């Protein structure tokens, strides 16, 4: 079983550098040349640079010259990108995948990633907003607004409450995100049962509970 | 640099039918020295990287089940599903890995089919919470709907707004293959004690005229 | 023995 681990991604200014390590084992490393693909959140894959078995040869694409070197350690089992000169559009997972010497047939070997954010925004804890409504159900919801970096983990009432919820993908403003969510209730169910939502955010440690009053 | 085009971007299945997908190279694939067309086919479910399934345009891969076919020579390739199933719903994107820059395409996406259904939609009004801060957003979900072709639109006073929307879109739920709309209008408090009535207006293919939801201020 | 990529 081929095993190939990705490390090093960060959130990194534009501008500044950053190297990834990709530790492989069960296979012999230096019988094999290495790659690094890369997946934007438009989600679309983009082939980064290979590497020869043996390290002399190195190829990149028009756009990564100059600014990322690939490079491996066969002592270490290693493969590394320094990636310097970094911008926004940089901004993706990073695989590392080997390169088929024997039967030159597709990346076969993927590792499991490592995400790269490009920016230079500060670490900013959401504003939480309950939405109580203006029959059968009884739509309520949540924003979280003005949010830097992702995630926030949303959850109402502590994950008992889970069905009927939605949780929307957030997007990106001038460097800020914003998400929101939907849970149906039923009329009976609310008010005379609670609905509150848990918004988390890791990053600037919040952890805020809006209980959602009519 | 070859450019790698798949066509459709998305295709709607059924579970046990047949599916067809299209694959485009800007010049040939064909490497001569393996003779073989070094194109290769990849899936990939959300959370996973990709997977080969088919590599040389039309061979599989030791474990890739009997009704994925590679098929196609030169500059035009097709992946073919004979019966797809539900595992089977997950992006297939092809690949050049006959010269650098290797190309990879756009992906097709396979969402299934089910009935239509129009959407839930509901409005609320800006929080107070919100309204001490000098900003003011109206959010509208438009729930649990099918097919992913909707249109929702802002109205302050009866005229039509643009600036200020932000709308996100989930995909085809799990359990009940069907997508859900959030769309969001973000004002200022003086913009939002300036008026009074706020529509949120849906158009989808499941009803001749939109579903208007609203309220006054 | 060292060898270049087969897509080079």
């Amino acid at each position: 079983e081929v095993q190939l681990v990705e490390s090093g991604g960060d959130l990194v200014k534009p501008g500044g550098s950053l190297k990834l390590s990709c530790a492989a084992s069960g296979f012999s490393f230096s019988s094999y040349g290495m790659s690094w693909v890369r997946q934007t959140p438009d989600k679309r894959l983009e082939w980064v640079a290979t590497i020869s078995n043996g390290g002399g040869y190195t190829y990149y694409p028009d756009s990564v010259k100059g600014r990322f070197t690939i490079s491996r350690d066969n002592a270490k089992n290693t493969l590394y990108l320094q990636m310097s000169s970094l911008k926004s559009e940089d901004s993706a997972m990073y695989y590392c995948a080997r390169r088929e010497r024997y039967d030159e047939n597709g990346f076969a070997y993927w590792g499991q990633g490592t995400l790269v954010t490009v920016s230079a925004a500060k670490t900013t804890a959401p504003s939480v907003y309950p939405l109580a409504p203006v029959g059968s159900s009884v739509t309520l919801g949540c924003l979280v607004k003005g949010y830097f970096p992702e995630p926030v983990t949303l959850t109402w009432n502590s994950g008992s409450l889970s069905s009927g919820v939605h949780t929307f993908p957030a997007v990106l403003q001038s460097d800020l995100y914003t998400l929101s969510s939907s849970v149906t209730v039923t009329s009976s169910t609310w008010p005379s049962q609670s609905i509150t939502c848990n918004v988390a955010h890791p990053a600037s440690s919040t952890k805020v509970d809006k209980k959602i009053e009519p | 640099d070859i450019v790698m085009t798949q066509s459709p971007s998305s295709l709607t299945v059924t579970a046990g039918e047949k599916v067809t997908m299209s694959c485009t190279s800007s010049q040939s694939l064909f490497n001569s020295g393996k003779q073989k067309n070094y194109l290769t086919w990849y899936q990939q479910k959300p959370g996973q990287p990709p997977k080969v399934l088919i590599y040389w345009a039309s061979t599989r891969e030791s474990g890739v089940p009997d009704r994925f076919t590679g098929s196609g020579s030169g500059t035009d390739f097709t992946l073919t599903i004979s019966s797809v199933q539900a595992e089977d719903l997950a992006v297939y994107y092809c690949q050049n890995d006959y010269s650098n820059p290797l190309t990879f395409g756009g992906g097709t996406k396979l969402e299934l089919k089910r009935a239509d259904a129009a959407p839930t939609v509901s409005i609320f009004p800006p929080s107070s919470e919100q309204l001490t801060s000098g900003g003011a957003s109206v959010v509208c979900f438009l729930n649990n709907f099918y097919p992913k072709d909707i249109n929702v639109k802002w109205k302050i006073d009866g005229s039509e707004r643009q600036n200020g929307v932000l709308n996100s879109w989930t995909d085809q739920d799990s359990k009940d293959s069907t997508y859900s709309m959030s769309s969001t209008l973000t004002l200022t408090k003086d913009e939002y004690e300036r008026h009074n009535s706020y529509t949120c207006e849906a158009t989808h293919k499941t009803s001749t005229s939109p579903i208007v939801k609203s309220f006054n201020r | 023995y060292d060898v270049p990529d087969y897509a080079s």
